[PDB]
């Protein structure tokens, strides 16, 4: 759920420097917790 | 006609079907999402 997309906001000019910030608001929500699962403690020594 | 079946079931005042039809008529647009029409958010398009 997105309150606003990834946006750019301009900041104040206190001198010969240009400033701005990038912001994003949101949260992930899953409605059915029992329709997901996970595997834990998996071993895979492919790096070496 | 002595052999014609007379209609019945007229003794149940405030029938459930009548209540459902009344709800459908007197309360239209129920359960619709109108939140978008009072949003002061300039961005109305959802992007990743």
């Amino acid at each position: 759920k997105q309150l606003t997309p990834m946006m750019k906001m301009d900041l104040a000019t206190l001198g010969p420097v240009i400033r701005w910030m990038i912001l994003m608001y949101g949260v992930p929500v899953m409605y059915a917790p029992k329709k997901f699962m996970k595997y834990t403690n998996i071993k895979a020594d492919v790096p070496g | 006609d002595p052999n014609e079946e007379p209609p019945t079931g007229s003794g149940n005042g405030e029938t459930a079907s009548q209540v459902e039809l009344y709800i459908d008529l007197t309360k239209p647009l129920e359960g619709a999402d109108f939140r978008r029409y009072e949003s002061p958010n300039p961005s109305t398009i959802t992007l990743p």
